[PDB]
DNA sequence: CAGTCCCTGTTCGGGCGCCG
DNA sequence: GGTCGGCGCCCGAACAGGGACTG
C-alpha cells in the first residue's frame, strides 16, 4: 500500500477495550450490487485492501444513495467502535451564513469527490475497520475488507478530514492572502476581489494544490456562474435567499410530523421574518409516541396558516458591509415571543430570527427584552465579530427605571427607541416610601402540611379584618393569599406589610406574566392601584399586626 | 537545555474538556498575531483533533493599556492539579504585604516562557482559536513552556525567581516581594517617590535576566464597610419596623443584638407613617445596639485551609457592597465600593471592576482567591464580562438571585 | 436540633431542522 | 433500508439548592 501524500492523525482505542465484532445485517440485493461495485473500485485505487482470518473484528455495512445522482454512498455502523474509540475535540465550531459574507468581485464553489476516501488513516488503526461484504449467495463466505482511509460513520472522521483539511489549505492561503476560502468539510467557497482574469488562474492553481494530496476537484461540481448553491443557500451577486422550503400538508398530523414541520419553521426564520411556532409546538408537550395521532388546535391551525402565507412571498438577504453600522431592531410578537431584524440599510435584512423562551415561573417583558438582546448579541459576535446596535420597543426612561432599581445586575448595550407598539413597560410601581393616609394591611397565611388546610388573612389599623379558609394550600400559597386578599380589599393606595420573603421576592421584580394564576390575579390587582408599599418584618418577634394576625392564621 | 519539572495531574481527574465561547472580531485577530508570533517562537505549536482536551482562550487589555494580552481560562486546569502547586512546591505569603504603605503590581509572566513544559502534560495546555462566522474550523495549539495563567507555573519558576530577586531582596531587606500568578507583588514603606524609584531598580534587574507594567495599591488606607443604624429624631412605625427587621438580621453575626424593648413599641396594629416616641428602655436599646456594632465579632480568623467565599450586593447609585468569609456570619472583611467605571450606566462594567479589586485585595491579605457569589443572571453575565476584564487571573464565581431583604449593608 | 417539602432554577437526554 | 460531527429549536425528566416548619 503507497504512503498518502497527507500526514496520519495518530488515534488509540479507550484503555481497556478491544474491536468490534458485530455480525453483518441482512442487505438487499440492489444494495449489495453498488457495494461490491465500489468496494472493488477502492481497492484498486489503494482505499481498502483484503484481510484474511487474522482480523478477528467486523463492523456492519449499508448504502443510502446520493441526492440528485445515479452514484451510491458507502456507510459502516460503526456505533460499537465510537464507543470503545479515544475522545476527540471538534474543530468544528458552527455553522457559516450567509450574512457574515462580504461582496467580493468573482466567486468560485467547489466540491471534493469522496472526501473520506481520499485522507489516510492511522496504520495501527486499520484493523479494527474491519467488515465483511455479504455477496449475492448466503453460502458464499464474502468478501472482507479494511479502510485505509478515513470510513463514514466513525466518530473521528469528521475531526480529522477537517483538521487535515486546513493543513493542506494554509500553505495556498499563505501565499495568496487576499483570497478568501470558506472551509466548511470540503466544501470550499471561494472569493476574492481580483480582476476575472488573474481569478481562474487561483482556482486553477487550487485546483492544482488540492491535486497534489490527492483531493480531486470534479468539473460536474465546479460553479462559475451565480446563483451559486452553498451551505443550502443560493448566493446571487446583490442578494442571497434559503433553497426553497416546503412543509408538508398533512390532513391527519402525528408528533412526528409537527417535529418535521417545527424544525422546517425555525429554519425558514432566519430570513424569513415573522414565524411563530408557539402554539405548534405546544402540541409536542406532554406527549410520549412520536406516531401517535394528534388534532391541530383552533390556535395552531391560525399559527401554522399565517406561516404558510409568508412563504408565500419571496424574501431574500444582503451581505455585510463592514463600513456600515450593523443594526438589530426586536419587536413583541405574542405573549412569550419575539422576532427581530439585523440588518445595516433599512428593510434590507441580513437576516431575521425569533426569541421565544420562558426562562422562570415569573416574568416581565423587561426581563425577556434582555434575554432577546443577548441572544442576538452572541449570534452576531458569531456571525459578524461584533455587538450590533439596537433599537428597542421600550422607553428610555421605562429601562432607566427597571435596571437603576433592581437588585441584580443588568445591561443593555447601546440603544435607541424605536416607537413601534406594543411597547415594553412597566405595569405597576412599588413605593419607596410608606404612603400617607393609605391604609396599613397586615397580612400572614398559614398551612398545616399534613391537613392541607390553612388561612389567609389581615389586620389592619382602621380595624378591618378578614380571615379566609383554605383547603389543599401550602405556606407559601396562603402567604400570597393574604396579600390577595388586602389587595383586593383595599382602596386605590394601600400599605401592606408580610413577613414572607417568598412572597415579596417575586412580587418586587415586578412580573407582569406568571405561570401561577394567583400571582396573575395578584399582578391584575396590582396594576389597578395608584400606590402599593409593600414591607417585610421578622416573624414570631411580635411585630405590629403582624402578631395578632399570625394567632389567626395559625391553624 | 533546560531540564523539565515532572508534572501530574490530581490522583483520579481528567483534563480539562471545556468548549471555546464565541471571540469578537478585534480578540481574534489580536490572538492570531499571537500565536503566530508565538509558534515562531517556539512557545507553542499547533496540534489536531487527537488531543481531547481544551480551555477557552480570550484577549484583555489592562488598565490604560494599549496592547492586547493572550488570556487562558485555566480555572478548570488549575483544579485539577491543586495538589501540586499547594503540598510540593508551595509559596509562602508574607502577612507584612497587606501592612506596607505602597505595594504595586509587575506582571512578569512574559518570564515563563523561558522555561520548557513536561512533555506529558503539554497535551492539557490545548487550546482552539474560533473564526468569524465560521469561515475555518478551529485552530489548535499546545503550550510547549510554562503557559501564562497556569498556577503551575510560579510554582516551577519559583526556584529561578527567588535566586533573581536575592541580590535585590539583600541590597532591600525591607521590601516584601509575593508572587502570584503572573504577577509580583513588591511592597515598600518609603515614600512615594523613591519608592516608584525602586520599582524601576527592580525592573532593571528583571530585564537583565530575560524578561513592565505598574499598578500602585495602598492596604494601608484600605477601610471596611461596618453595618450602621440611622441617627433619626423622630421615628416612625415604618422606621421603627425596618430597625428590628435589620437589627434581627444582624443578630445573626453579633449575638448580643436586642430587639425586645423596640418591639414593644410595635404592640398595635399602627399605620405606618404614624410618628412613635422612643420609650426609656427602646432608647437604651439602640444605643446598646449601636456599641455593638462597632465591636468585632467574636472568634472570627482566617483559616488557611478553608476557601474564600465573597458575595457583593448591589445597592444602586453606583454603590456596591461586598463581604468575604469563610463560614457563614463570620466575615473576614466587609467593604464598599462606589463611582468605579461604568457608574450610572452600565452595571456589567462596576460588577466586573468590583470582583477585580475583591480578587486584588484577596490575593494581598491572604494569597488566596475567593469563590464569588454574583447578583446576575448567568447569560447576562456570560455574555459581557470579557469585554471589562483586565486582570491575568480569573476567579471562580457562582450566580445567586437573592432579592433585598433589609438593606443590612447600606444604610 | 436534622428531617422533610414547597418552590424554583439548572442541566441533560432526545426528537426534528440544516450542512458536509 | 436506521452511520458520524457540527450548530439551532422544543420538550420533560432528572438534578440541586435555598426557605420555613417540625420530631
Ligand atoms: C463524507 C463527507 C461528509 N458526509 C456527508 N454526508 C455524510 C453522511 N451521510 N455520513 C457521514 N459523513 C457524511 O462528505 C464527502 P462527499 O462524498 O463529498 N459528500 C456526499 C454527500 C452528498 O452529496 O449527498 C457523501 O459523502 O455522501
Ligand atoms: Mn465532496
Ligand atoms: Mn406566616
Amino acid at each position: 500500500v503507497p504512503i498518502s501524500p497527507i500526514e496520519t492523525v495518530p488515534v488509540k482505542l479507550k484503555p481497556g477495550m478491544d474491536g468490534p465484532k458485530v455480525k453483518q445485517w441482512p442487505l438487499t440485493e440492489e444494495k449489495i450490487k453498488a457495494l461490491v461495485e465500489i468496494c472493488t473500485e477502492m481497492e484498486k485505487e489503494g482505499k481498502i485492501s483484503k484481510i484474511g482470518p487474522e482480523n478477528p473484528y467486523n463492523t456492519p455495512v449499508f448504502a443510502i444513495k446520493k441526492k440528485d445522482s445515479t452514484k451510491w454512498r458507502k456507510l459502516v455502523d460503526f456505533r460499537e467502535l465510537n464507543k470503545r474509540t479515544q475522545d476527540f475535540w471538534e474543530v468544528q465550531l458552527g455553522i457559516p451564513h450567509p450574512a457574515g459574507l462580504k461582496k467580493k468581485k468573482s466567486v468560485t464553489v467547489l466540491d471534493v469527490g469522496d472526501a473520506y476516501f481520499s485522507v489516510p488513516l492511522d496504520e495501527d488503526f486499520r484493523k479494527y475497520t474491519a467488515f465483511t461484504i455479504p455477496s449475492i449467495n448466503n453460502e458464499t463466505p464474502g468478501i472482507r475488507y479494511q479502510y485505509n482511509v478515513l470510513p463514514q460513520g466513525w466518530k473521528g472522521s469528521p475531526a480529522i478530514f477537517q483538521s487535515s483539511m486546513t493543513k493542506i489549505l494554509e500553505p495556498f492561503k499563505k501565499q495568496n492572502p487576499d483570497i478568501v476560502i470558506y472551509q466548511y468539510m470540503d466544501d470550499l467557497y471561494v472569493g476574492s476581489d481580483l480582476e476575472i482574469g488573474q481569478h481562474r488562474t487561483k482556482i486553477e492553481e487550487l485546483r492544482q494544490h488540492l491535486l497534489r494530496w490527492g483531493l480531486t476537484t470534479p468539473d460536474k461540481k465546479h460553479q462559475k456562474e451565480p446563483p451559486f448553491l452553498w451551505m443550502g443557500y443560493e448566493l446571487h451577486p446583490d442578494k442571497w435567499t434559503v433553497q426553497p422550503i416546503v412543509l408538508p400538508e398533512k390532513d391527519s398530523w402525528t408528533v412526528n410530523d409537527i417535529c418535521k414541520l417545527v424544525g422546517k419553521l425555525n429554519w425558514a426564520s432566519q430570513i424569513y421574518p415573522g414565524i411563530k411556532v408557539r402554539q405548534l409546538s405546544k402540541l409536542l408537550r406532554g406527549t410520549k409516541a412520536l406516531t401517535e395521532v394528534i388534532p391541530l388546535t383552533e390556535e395552531a391551525e391560525l399559527e401554522l396558516a399565517e406561516n404558510r402565507e409568508i412563504l408565500k412571498e419571496p424574501v431574500h438577504g444582503v451581505y455585510y458591509d463592514p463600513s456600515k453600522d450593523l443594526i438589530a431592531e426586536i419587536q413583541k410578537q405574542g405573549q412569550g415571543q419575539w422576532t427581530y431584524q439585523i440588518y445595516q440599510e433599512p428593510f434590507k435584512n441580513l437576516k431575521t430570527g425569533k426569541y421565544a423562551r420562558m426562562r422562570g415561573a415569573h416574568t416581565n417583558d423587561v426581563k425577556q427584552l434582555t434575554e432577546a438582546v443577548q441572544k442576538i448579541t452572541t449570534e452576531s459576535i458569531v456571525i459578524w465579530g461584533k455587538t450590533p446596535k439596537f433599537k428597542l420597543p421600550i422607553q428610555k426612561e421605562t429601562w432607566e427605571t427597571w435596571w437603576t432599581e433592581y437588585w441584580q445586575a443588568t445591561w443593555i448595550p447601546e440603544w435607541e427607541f424605536v416607537n413601534t407598539p406594543p411597547l415594553v413597560k412597566l405595569w405597576y410601581q412599588l413605593e419607596k416610601e410608606p404612603i400617607v393616609g393609605a391604609e396599613t394591611f397586615y397580612v400572614d397565611g398559614a398551612a398545616n402540611r399534613e391537613t392541607k388546610l390553612g388561612k389567609a388573612g389581615y389586620v389592619t389599623n382602621k380595624g378591618r379584618q378578614k380571615v379566609v379558609p383554605l383547603t389543599n394550600t401550602t405556606n407559601q400559597k396562603t402567604e400570597l393569599q393574604a396579600i390577595y386578599l388586602a389587595l383586593q380589599d383595599s382602596g386605590l393606595e394601600v400599605n401592606i406589610v408580610t413577613n414572607s420573603q417568598y412572597a415579596l421576592g417575586i412580587i418586587q421584580a415586578q412580573p407582569d406574566k406568571s405561570e401561577s394564576e394567583l400571582v396573575n390575579q395578584i399582578i391584575e390587582q396590582l396594576i389597578k392601584k395608584e400606590k402599593v408599599y409593600l414591607a417585610w418584618v421578622p416573624a414570631h418577634k411580635g411585630i405590629g399586626g403582624n402578631e395578632q394576625v399570625d394567632k389567626l392564621v395559625s391553624a | 537545555p533546560i531540564e523539565t519539572v515532572p508534572v501530574k495531574l490530581k490522583p483520579g481527574m481528567d483534563g480539562p474538556k471545556v468548549k471555546q465561547w464565541p471571540l469578537t472580531e478585534e480578540k481574534i485577530k489580536a490572538l492570531v498575531e499571537i500565536c503566530t508570533e508565538m509558534e515562531k517562537e517556539g512557545k507553542i505549536s499547533k496540534i489536531g483533533p487527537e488531543n481531547p482536551y481544551n480551555t477557552p482562550v480570550f484577549a484583555i487589555k489592562k488598565k490604560d493599556s494599549t496592547k492586547w494580552r493572550k488570556l487562558v481560562d485555566f480555572r478548570e486546569l488549575n483544579k485539577r492539579t491543586q495538589d501540586f502547586w499547594e503540598v510540593q512546591l508551595g509559596i509562602p505569603h508574607p502577612a507584612g504585604l497587606k501592612k506596607k504603605k505602597s505595594v504595586t503590581v509587575l506582571d512578569v509572566g512574559d518570564a515563563y516562557f523561558s522555561v520548557p513544559l513536561d512533555e506529558d502534560f503539554r497535551k492539557y495546555t490545548a487550546f482552539t482559536i474560533p473564526s468569524i462566522n465560521n469561515e475555518t474550523p478551529g485552530i489548535r495549539y499546545q503550550y510547549n513552556v510554562l503557559p501564562q495563567g497556569w498556577k503551575g507555573s510560579p510554582a516551577i519558576f519559583q526556584s529561578s525567581m527567588t535566586k533573581i530577586l536575592e541580590p535585590f531582596k539583600k541590597q532591600n531587606p525591607d521590601i516584601v516581594i509575593y508572587q502570584y500568578m503572573d504577577d509580583l507583588y513588591v511592597g515598600s514603606d518609603l515614600e512615594i517617590g523613591q519608592h516608584r524609584t525602586k520599582i524601576e531598580e527592580l525592573r532593571q534587574h528583571l530585564l537583565r535576566w530575560g524578561l513592565w507594567m505598574g499598578y500602585e495599591l495602598h492596604p494601608d488606607k484600605w477601610t471596611v464597610q461596618p453595618i450602621v443604624l440611622p441617627e433619626k429624631d423622630s421615628w416612625t412605625v415604618n422606621d421603627i419596623q425596618k430597625l428590628v427587621g435589620k437589627l434581627n438580621w444582624a443578630s445573626q453575626i453579633y449575638p448580643g443584638i436586642k430587639v425586645r424593648q423596640l418591639s414593644k413599641l410595635l404592640r398595635g396594629t399602627k399605620a405606618l407613617t404614624e410618628v412613635i416616641p422612643l420609650t426609656e428602655e427602646a432608647e437604651l436599646e439602640l444605643a446598646e445596639n449601636r456599641e455593638i456594632l462597632k465591636e468585632p465579632v467574636h472568634g472570627v480568623y482566617y483559616d488557611p485551609s478553608k476557601d474564600l467565599i465573597a458575595e457583593i450586593q448591589k445597592q444602586g447609585q453606583g454603590q456596591w457592597t461586598y463581604q468575604i468569609y469563610q463560614e457563614p456570619f463570620k466575615n473576614l472583611k466587609t467593604g464598599k465600593y462606589a463611582r468605579m467605571r461604568g457608574a450610572h450606566t452600565n452595571d456589567v462594567k462596576q460588577l466586573t471592576e468590583a470582583v477585580q479589586k475583591i480578587t486584588t485585595e484577596s490575593i494581598v491579605i491572604w494569597g488566596k482567591t475567593p469563590k464569588f457569589k454574583l447578583p446576575i443572571q448567568k447569560e447576562t453575565w456570560e455574555t459581557w464580562w470579557t469585554e471589562y476584564w483586565q486582570a491575568t487571573w480569573i476567579p471562580e464565581w457562582e450566580f445567586v438571585n437573592t432579592p433585598p431583604l433589609v438593606k443590612l449593608w447600606y444604610q
